[PDB]
């Protein structure tokens, strides 16, 4: 559904 | 502060001991107390704030998501009339949210950004203060939307500037810039085919610097670009 | 109390917001708003109660026991010396625990316990009047430890004999007392075979009585029987 | 590892 950003290091 | 008397290194400590008990919203006040000692922060020290206040600022927009999307029921032309508790607490949540990207803000601008005078460093808090405006952009509806969402452009932008100058392209803080710039011009920016170009160039770009890597660079950067073309998947 | 001012209906559905936005703190805050308000629950409101307060603790119970294995680890013959910084971090958190217990336990006391007269309600304030010494018995070193087992003990037993004389073998909040004192039994009291006693003549006892009920009630009652037989599982 | 305790509601 919504984009994926940038996740935990 | 409540955390002006504790040693910046225990705060440290502390913030790590946190994150292993998944106790996010002390992990950032930790590390905001870490960064209000005034000196310049280490890389693993930057990852320590950005983890906090991620999942902190995160749980906010997944909780502020269900309540909007309850209110904007209540509001369909048919639905019952419910009085004024869906929309308090929706502002409820949403100011918390807002106070804690003011606080993230905060630290950039007095003085994290500044100091930051090496490519890794400031590219990183650059791409915060676009995240954290970005983050304001999602839940502003008022005069200020138009202004909030010029400042995140103008964040991401100075850093993909000092990236493009200064990393080579499969670095992985410039990856995970252009990944989240490219869901600024998506999904906040109303500019799907800006957002779909830098997706492409981006990975693009990163695909043919990989040869130069590591076994272990290349496992980091590979992740950011599936998510690229995750998204690439998901817009086209 | 901050929610003095807040209908105890406002209250109420905004406990079922938090619910749905996943924000269990806000949830207590609200119900305790509800309490205070003085009137008696009804059997869903005494549900919102118990999730709100049981999705908190059972956060700091988690964190708490994270916390609390590093904390021994450091302490193992042979660790290096790491300073205050573990000891001070699980005691703030077991402070915060402590706290949501004695809240609760507050609540129960002024004056929930005391106008409960329909079994239903009693077992239910009884049974979390219980659960909350237990928590409160997980983390307990001192004099007192002896003092809390024994108030949790004893106001599980005043609901277990409410219960026996009040409620048939397959009501499902007789079912989950006796599956809390069960598990305070084996792992607060060092008490297995009372556990394993207890356990298996609740399941025995409600097996026999399933015939009795509607499809929808023998969905609940056979999904707490089947925990008891998961923990007779693990114990033997 | 732990005992199973009365779920949520
Ligand atoms: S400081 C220790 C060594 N360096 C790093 O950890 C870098 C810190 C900065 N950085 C990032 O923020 C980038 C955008 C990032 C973030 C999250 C990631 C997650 C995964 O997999 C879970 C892989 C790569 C990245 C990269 C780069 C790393
Ligand atoms: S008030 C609405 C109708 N009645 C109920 O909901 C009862 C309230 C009291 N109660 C319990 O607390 C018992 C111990 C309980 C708790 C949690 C459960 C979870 C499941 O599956 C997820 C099944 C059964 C129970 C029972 C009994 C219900
Ligand atoms: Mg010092
Ligand atoms: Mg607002
Ligand atoms: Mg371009
Ligand atoms: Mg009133
Ligand atoms: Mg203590
Ligand atoms: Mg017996």
């Amino acid at each position: 559904q919504r984009s994926t950003s940038t996740p935990n290091v | 502060g409540a955390m002006g008397s504790m040693e910046r290194a225990s705060l440290i400590q502390k913030a790590k001991l946190a994150e292993q008990a998944e106790r996010y919203e002390d992990m950032a006040a930790f590390m905001k107390g870490a960064v209000e000692k005034g000196e310049e922060l280490s890389c693993e020290e930057r990852n320590l704030l950005s983890v906090a206040y991620k999942n902190v600022v995160g749980g906010q927009r997944a909780a502020w998501r269900v309540l909007s999307s309850i209110e904007q029921k209540s509001n369909e032309e048919g639905s019952e009339e419910k009085g004024p508790e869906v929309r308090e607490y929706r502002e409820k949540v949403e100011t918390e949210l807002q106070g804690v990207c003011d606080t993230v803000l905060g630290l950039l601008d007095s003085h994290l950004i500044k100091e930051a005078g090496d490519a890794e460093s400031r590219v990183f808090y650059l791409k915060m203060k676009g995240d954290y405006y970005r983050y304001l952009a999602e839940v502003a509806t008022g005069d200020d939307k138009k202004r909030i969402i010029d400042s995140a452009r103008s964040a991401y932008q100075e850093a993909m500037d000092i990236s493009k100058k200064e990393m080579p392209p499969t670095n992985p803080i410039r990856l995970g810039l252009a990944l989240n710039f490219s869901v600024f011009h998506y999904e906040i920016a109303n500019s799907p085919e800006e957002a779909i170009s830098l997706a492409k160039t981006t990975f693009d770009e990163a695909m043919a610097d990989l040869h130069t890597l590591s076994e272990d660079s290349y496992k980091d950067s590979t992740l950011i670009m599936q998510l690229l073309r995750d998204n690439l998947t998901l817009w086209t």
